[PDB]
């Protein structure tokens, strides 16, 4: 039952703050050691620092001038601070859980929240259909998300019942604004109620839509 | 007894977790398996599961850091049981103590620090204090023992380091002599406390020190020498307005002028301070007269409201006061002038010689007389030689002109000058009285009654002095004796009683009434003498 | 701090093959007080958080199946998969929890081999939706395919488009370890309606002669 | 009572020195200063430094590595002493025990281990035995609780392993169906002991086992026929030898051959073996006879000095040379008693000779006779004449030499032939 | 092993200037039975065995005068020579004596600087005693010279001798702080007897124009 | 008064065993650790190993597999020994004195011994004389050529001319050392006043004494 969840801002300018919230449940802060991870795009693992179960800290060694790690035993919260946010702080942020019977290795994982770092301004997304004539062969479809800032975007397919055969490629920057697309491969004898919706979600710019892939393929 | 130390634990540990503080054990394992626990705070009690025990082994053993500033000691008790649960020991009571760390740097209870001080101070001489606080462990260790020193001092210019601090009590004191607010008001300085007996980390305030004032400037007239020009009779006249300056604060009792006039001993001259230009307005207390003195210099001192500190030189002035000439009228010595002269004195003789003097010494003064006033034109003068004649013929007994027995003329005297002054005198003329009127009855017209007549006191004046006046002699003329008899009131004959003789008829009578004095005599006919138609009193 | 160094940075294995990593740590990790060397190995599967795989050097964490094996004494290390399966692919980071501040290692990223396979290409042209707004992007699908090796050259009216185009590729499938590919053509609506043909064309090394797909606007 | 535990310091520490182990504390230092020592083997007597203590905090260190296979426990005595020497405590126990470590590998008593196995033995028979050595602390730890292992086998041509050493004992048995000697004589062996039971520190050993030999194998004529001639009378002479092929091994009682002849009932034969070649040769024991048998036909069976753990019996024929041989006189010694009445033409006998040679004709001489007075006839050997005489012969019967030749062996026979007439 | 790292591998400075050397340890050294770090500091003087200059990181040992400085804490230490005499030139070398196996620093060089210094050149024939067993070696001194970068020339009738040439210069001097070099020509007993004038040149910083020094075989 | 000197061989052939005995004076060897340190030519100090007073031994973890270190304590001696040698072997070999009161570090240290690893042979060397009028001091030498192994001492009249003396390194061509040494002295000398220069190559068991006389 123990689980954490981190919450912040998704953008944050150059030279200004990053605070971060780490929400837990299922057990006690006092008595555990919450420690704080990230990872930059296609890097590795960055150990920042944790915070005790008595209220000790102990920081990076070359990021402990700008760090700040703080809790709340009565909210089940640990906080992160940074200063000074550079475009190398863009990362994902996690947290995690730990314990002296483990030697206080981190064995629960928070989801991660992305941090990104950058003056642009937020967009959002555009989502487009991409339809296709196939003759009893498994037919590919899919929608395309364009035109949105920052990261990132969730795509699911019919509400998460859509899984199997389905290709969510990762986004593209260019000129500030980014580009993902998916595929579903569905067989190509569909009922009426067998209908391709797929579910683009943007929380930065609080966007939420679905679009129907209806193919064109004559009468 | 052999008994457990303190099990001490360093803070701010950083791993591995857990690690061995201490294995206790308990000698009845001979006798069987024992397995041991241990309670308090800290193990059972919040904070719960910070101290743990092996219950097989005996090793206590530490979970997580420590810190020393939140809990600086844990009590715990540790227990032995055997295979059954019970007791085999009593209860060992366990101290663990968290070792302190310097891990708290100092700090100022304010970031900028205010101080006062004044000029000259002596050196040892308390400006202010500045304080600053440690967290870490005093009793054990010098992690907090802070050491004040001071780092910069702005500026410099009097010395480099004006002012010492002490490093175990944090006060600022004088260090050396020369301050002065003139040259420099207010000093910045930077002082740092640092732990392990100033070895260790540091921290940084500003202590701000201000100068005060003192009366360590004279002021200092800025023109040293004056000239001044005065008419002679004026009083508060503006001669000059004195110029000083003063290097102290502006508006404050060491900045305002405070004159005084040291050679004035007649108290003739006053000069006031200026409040809004601190200047000294030198006016004439009194009024000046030129031909007592012509010219003034006198010798203006300037000093403060307050004294002054330390010992300066008191700067003395110099004004030149000339006075100015102003034509004064002549004074009549003596202011009025008592001649006695008879009344019957002659008409081209002459009374007396007037004079009156100049004031103004420098000359070219011509004084003309002349008559002023003379309400009967009696009297003449000479323009040159101020002599009195006489015009016409003088009467003691005019009682217009000469209301007393005594004549008052006035006499002017007219100068020479750009403004002409007119002195004015008084003569008084006492006039002798001679024997030159006659007696004369006061009722000149009488009435009696027909029948019963009532006899009527006729009263004698003479407008003379006695002895020109003295008994008087009646006497009836032109007959009228046989109808009329008189006879003196009193032995003093100064009047007469007159009565009918005989019974007259009604109608009007005329008396010749004679009076005599001194051997002058006068008969006045119109003593118009009425008989009326009534018994007793004649009213007419 | 203490220094992790871990080695290969990247290794490719078949399904059914030993996979070996190791991780030196610049100072002993071993704690007198449990005889227990405090090392940790992570898995991160792609888009998914860090697992706790090993910890304690040879501990198992929950849920971690046995060919997963924690070796290693002193400062040597080493994580064994004794037999790789496709699920296995990830990047795995060695981290010492010995003292803070906690130090991770460079990782070691483990990719699948297997047998080579053609792409299945699928081209789609640009939606309604999108014309009306101005503009017109063409997408070319390129899904399951071995090896990640791959070129497209987007065809015109006979010639060569290259300004324009925006590739992306997948993560290495867990399932059956091929590779997918997403080829974007951006262009103007004006542009878009200027030509009439257009094609992407997939060069691989299953094949000498190009997987080629094509529309022409003028058809349905 | 609560007390204080024994006191546990690993061997081979690296420092820094010194380390503190634990701290004691007299409970009357409140009333004054209290100073500690210590005393025991360790402190103040030898191993003399190993162990300290600080005068006025009570903290017991030690300053320098230890080794628990030199000095594997210490037995220390602290003291608590005032500022004028009185001891304020009875002297408190203290032990420090040396926790071990893996840090002596195994050892084998020798390089080399020797053994032998016998020929085609069961499984499961003990062939040899080799023992290692560990000095760690057997007790409390398994750094010495070795495990043996076989390695190599050389070679390993009938099997892999057919050998199998035991992980505790370390014997070495076999665990085959078995080997012959004339395969693979020798067999070597690399065994290894291992600490940890077999994961910890290594050591290997050489085990060479020799198969011994037994008579698994018969001898085999090499040719299976022979023949040779000798002559008639004539003993030990060597009519022919004998070629045989044993597989075994050589200059052994299994290889050392034994001919026994089957067919010689009368013992007219033996066979010798020549131990340098191991062959038989085969010579005439007794003298033969031609006119007796003229071909024989002698079968040879060959063992071995040892019995066996199908003999080859050969075929040699024996020709029988024809010699000539002297008429044997039947009797060697005629004797026929006669008078001295005979007459001097008479015949007295007739010896007549036998003619051995069935292949001749015999003439009859007389060879010596002192009287001269004996005729003899040569075609029938009939003896004719041609006691007083004392001279001619002193014996009562005068003796007589008769020769036969044949057509040429001469031989002889003797005529004794047996009143007072003077 | 603890690796210790010192910075710089060489320095120079004139008498009276302080002098830094910095050295870095891979782990804590601090013993927490006596909380002393474990740090040592060994002077090496040219020709001579190391000496133990500082031990516990500030403690110095004996014989050693105050302007050694040794301070530092954690995983960062100093010896300092407050103001460095002209003796003290030497190598420096930080020690951890922590955990064995005990661990060197690189060690850190100290020069001393000075004013420049022409070089006394002297030259030298060869003696009788060797041209009797062969062979023939003149030897050229070049004393009492600052900077050490010097060159030398050997000409034979006046053209240049490359080969046979060997050259050593001593350590700087304790006292003056000079360099002081030695060449060799070394040739055989027939070529020396075939020329006649031999000489060195030294080409030195202080002067454009090379010292020259020479002898002729046929006189003296 | 704590004394150490390290002995052993000058020259030693390659993948042969090394020896060297450190003998100690002035101090109990059972309560002592003694270091050996090695310096190669012209490289920095390197640890090799120690031997513990109670018998415990650390080495260096780079030569371990080579090093053999023991002692005796009844002849205060402590032994190094090193296997197949190699000719970056070639250095100074040093062995040291420390006590647990110092935390074990080196406070006295021996003078060191030369261990030359090479297949070359011993030679001894070749002393000659360097003689040279500007009326102030005359700069004299001797040179001493092609020699093996190192080292040797060059002294000048036995020791009692030191100052002004320039002793240089010796330099290896063909497997055959060379150095000089110069001394400069007074001009116009007193009959009793001569320049020597003693020369000793204790591996070959070479004492050369070479007066410097002027050239005719
Ligand atoms: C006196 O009075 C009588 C009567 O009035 C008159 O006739 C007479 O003249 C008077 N005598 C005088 C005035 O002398
Ligand atoms: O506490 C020291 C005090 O002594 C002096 C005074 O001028 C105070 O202003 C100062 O604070
Ligand atoms: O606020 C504290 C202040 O102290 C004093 C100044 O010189 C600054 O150092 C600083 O701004
Ligand atoms: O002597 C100088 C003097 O001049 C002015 C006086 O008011 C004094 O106050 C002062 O002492
Ligand atoms: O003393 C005040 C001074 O002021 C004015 C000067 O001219 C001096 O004559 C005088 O003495
Ligand atoms: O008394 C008044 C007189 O005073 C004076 C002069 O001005 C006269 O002219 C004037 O009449
Ligand atoms: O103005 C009249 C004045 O002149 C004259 C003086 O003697 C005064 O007595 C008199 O009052
Ligand atoms: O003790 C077991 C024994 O087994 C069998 C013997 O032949 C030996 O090989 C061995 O010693
Ligand atoms: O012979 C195989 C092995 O035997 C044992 C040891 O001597 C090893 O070094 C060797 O490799
Ligand atoms: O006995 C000869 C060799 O063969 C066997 C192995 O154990 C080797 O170690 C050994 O040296
Ligand atoms: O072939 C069998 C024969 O082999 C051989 C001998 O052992 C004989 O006794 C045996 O009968
Ligand atoms: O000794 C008798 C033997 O003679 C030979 C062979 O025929 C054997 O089979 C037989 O047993
Ligand atoms: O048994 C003895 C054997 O010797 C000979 C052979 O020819 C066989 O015929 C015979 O049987
Ligand atoms: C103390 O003073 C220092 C130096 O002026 C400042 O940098 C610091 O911020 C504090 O004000
Ligand atoms: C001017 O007058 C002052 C009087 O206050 C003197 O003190 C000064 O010396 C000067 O004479
Ligand atoms: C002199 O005085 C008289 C008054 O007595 C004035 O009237 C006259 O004008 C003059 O001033
Ligand atoms: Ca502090
Ligand atoms: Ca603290
Ligand atoms: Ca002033
Ligand atoms: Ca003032
Ligand atoms: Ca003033
Ligand atoms: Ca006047
Ligand atoms: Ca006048
Ligand atoms: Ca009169
Ligand atoms: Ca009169
Ligand atoms: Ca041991
Ligand atoms: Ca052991
Ligand atoms: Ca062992
Ligand atoms: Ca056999
Ligand atoms: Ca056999
Ligand atoms: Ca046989
Ligand atoms: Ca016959
Ligand atoms: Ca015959
Ligand atoms: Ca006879
Ligand atoms: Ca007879
Ligand atoms: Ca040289």
């Amino acid at each position: 039952q123990v689980q954490l969840k981190e919450s912040g801002p998704g953008l944050v300018a150059p030279s200004q703050s990053l605070s971060i919230t780490c929400t837990v449940s299922g057990f006690s802060l006092s008595r555990y050691g919450v420690h704080w991870v990230r990872q930059p795009p296609g890097k590795g693992l960055e150990w920042l620092g944790m915070m005790w179960g008595g209220g000790n800290t102990d920081y990076n060694s070359a990021l402990k001038s700008r760090l700040s790690i703080s809790k709340d035993n009565s909210k089940s919260q640990v906080f992160l601070k940074m200063n000074s946010l550079q475009t190398d702080d863009t990362a994902m942020y996690y947290c995690a859980s730990s314990n002296y019977v483990l030697g206080y290795a981190m064995d629960y994982w928070g989801q991660g929240t992305s941090v990104t770092v950058s003056s642009a301004k937020t967009t959002p997304p555009s989502v487009y259909p991409l339809a296709p004539a196939q003759t009893n062969s498994m037919v590919t479809l899919g929608c395309l998300v364009k035109g949105y800032f920052p990261e990132p975007v969730t795509v699911t397919w019919n509400s998460g019942s859509l899984s199997s055969g389905v290709h969510t490629f990762p986004a593209v920057l260019q000129s500030d604004l980014y580009t993902l697309s998916s595929s579903v491969t569905v067989p190509s004898s569909p009922r009426p109620s067998e209908t391709v919706t797929c579910n683009v979600a943007h929380p930065a710019s609080s966007t939420k839509v679905d679009k129907k892939i209806v193919p064109r393929d004559c009468h | 007894d052999w008994v457990i130390p303190p099990i001490s634990c360093p803070e701010n540990e950083k791993g591995p977790f857990p690690k061995n503080l201490v294995q206790i054990k308990s000698n009845k394992d001979k006798e069987g398996k024992v397995f041991y626990s241990i309670t308090g705070q800290g193990a059972d009690t919040p904070p719960v599961g910070v101290f743990i025990i092996e219950r097989e082994t005996g090793w206590l053993k530490v979970t997580e850091p420590l810190d020393r500033e939140r809990i600086a000691t844990y009590t715990l008790f540790s227990h032995a049981v055997s295979s059954n649960g019970n007791a085999v020991e009593d209860p060992m009571e366990i101290l663990i103590t968290v070792t302190d760390q310097n891990d708290n740097k100092p700090e100022f209870t304010q970031e900028v620090f205010k101080g006062s001080v004044m000029e000259g101070a002596l050196p040892g001489t308390s400006v202010m204090e500045v304080t600053a606080t440690d967290a870490d462990d005093d009793v054990n260790t010098y992690n907090a023992a802070i050491a004040y020193t001071i780092l910069s001092q702005d500026p410099e210019l009097p010395d480099k380091n004006m002012f010492t601090i002490n490093r175990n009590t944090g006060v600022i004191s004088v260090v050396t002599t020369g301050l002065d607010r003139e040259s420099f008001p207010t000093y910045t300085l930077v002082v740092q406390a640092a732990d392990l007996q100033g070895e260790g980390l540091s921290t940084t305030a500003t202590a701000v020190i201000t100068v005060t004032d003192t009366n360590d400037n004279p002021p200092i007239f800025n023109p040293t020498t004056y000239k001044g020009q005065v008419p002679e009779n004026e009083a508060n006249v503006v001669i000059t307005t004195l110029k000083v300056t003063d290097a102290d604060a502006p508006n404050t009792p060491a900045w305002e002028a405070v004159y005084t006039i040291l050679n004035d001993d007649g108290g003739q001259f006053v000069v006031t301070t200026n409040p809004v230009n601190n200047d000294g307005i030198l006016k004439t207390a009194k009024g000046l007269d030129f031909e007592a003195k012509q010219q003034y210099i006198l010798h203006v001192a300037v000093t403060n409201v307050v004294p002054f500190e330390v010992s300066l030189t008191t700067s003395t002035a110099t004004v030149t006061v000339d006075v100015l000439d102003v034509n004064e009228a002549p004074i009549f010595v003596p202011p009025e002038k008592r001649v006695e002269v008879s009344e019957d004195f002659g008409v081209g003789q002459e009374i007396t010689s007037y004079t009156a003097q100049e004031p103004d010494t420098f000359m070219e003064q011509k004084i003309t007389y002349r008559i002023w006033r003379d309400t009967a034109n009696w009297l003449e003068i000479n323009p040159d030689t101020g002599a009195i004649s006489t015009r016409a013929e003088l009467d003691r007994e005019d009682f217009e002109h000469v209301k007393n027995s005594t004549y008052t003329a006035l006499i002017i005297a007219t100068d020479n000058g750009s403004p002409v002054a007119t002195g004015t005198g008084t003569l008084l003329l006492i006039l002798s009285d001679v024997n030159d009127n006659a007696p004369i009855p006061e009722p000149r017209t009488i009435f009696f009654c027909e029948r019963n007549p009532k006899p009527q006191v006729i009263n004698i004046i003479d407008a003379d002095l006695p002895p020109n006046t003295s008994p008087f002699t009646a006497e009836l003329t032109h007959g009228a004796s046989a109808n009329w008899t008189i006879q003196y009131n009193d032995p003093t004959q100064e009047s007469i009683i007159l009565k009918p003789k005989m019974a007259l008829e009604v109608g009007d009578y005329k008396i010749n009434l004679k009076l005599m004095d001194n051997q002058n005599k006068d008969q006045v006919t119109t003593l118009e003498v009425s008989v009326c138609d009534c018994e007793g009193a004649a009213g007419v | 701090d203490i220094v992790m160094t871990q080695s290969p940075s990247s290794l490719a294995m078949s399904v059914g093959q030993k996979v070996t990593m190791n991780c030196k740590s610049s100072q002993s990790l071993l704690n007198s007080s449990n005889q227990k060397n405090y090392l940790a190995w992570y898995q991160q599967k792609p888009g998914q958080s860090p697992k706790l795989l090993i910890y304690f050097t040879s501990t198992r964490g929950s849920g971690v199946p046995d060919r997963f094996i924690g070796s290693g004494s002193g400062t040597d290390f080493t994580l064994t998969i004794s037999s790789v399966e496709a699920e296995d692919l990830a990047d795995y980071f060695c981290q010492q929890h010995y003292r803070t501040p906690h130090t991770f290692g460079g990782g070691t990223k483990v990719e699948i081999k297997r047998a080579d396979a053609a792409p299945t290409v699928s081209i789609f042209p640009p939606s309604s939706e999108q014309l009306t707004s101005g503009g017109a992007s063409v997408v070319c699908f390129l899904n399951n395919f071995y090896p990640k090796d791959i070129n497209v050259k987007w065809k015109i009216d006979g010639s060569e488009r290259q300004n324009g185009v925006l590739n992306s590729w997948t993560d290495q499938d867990s399932k059956d370890s091929t590779y997918s590919m997403s080829s974007t053509l951006t262009l103007t609506k004006d542009e878009y309606e200027r030509h009439n043909s257009y094609t992407c064309e997939a060069t691989h090394k299953t094949s000498t002669s190009p997987i080629v797909k094509s529309f022409n606007r003028n058809e349905c």
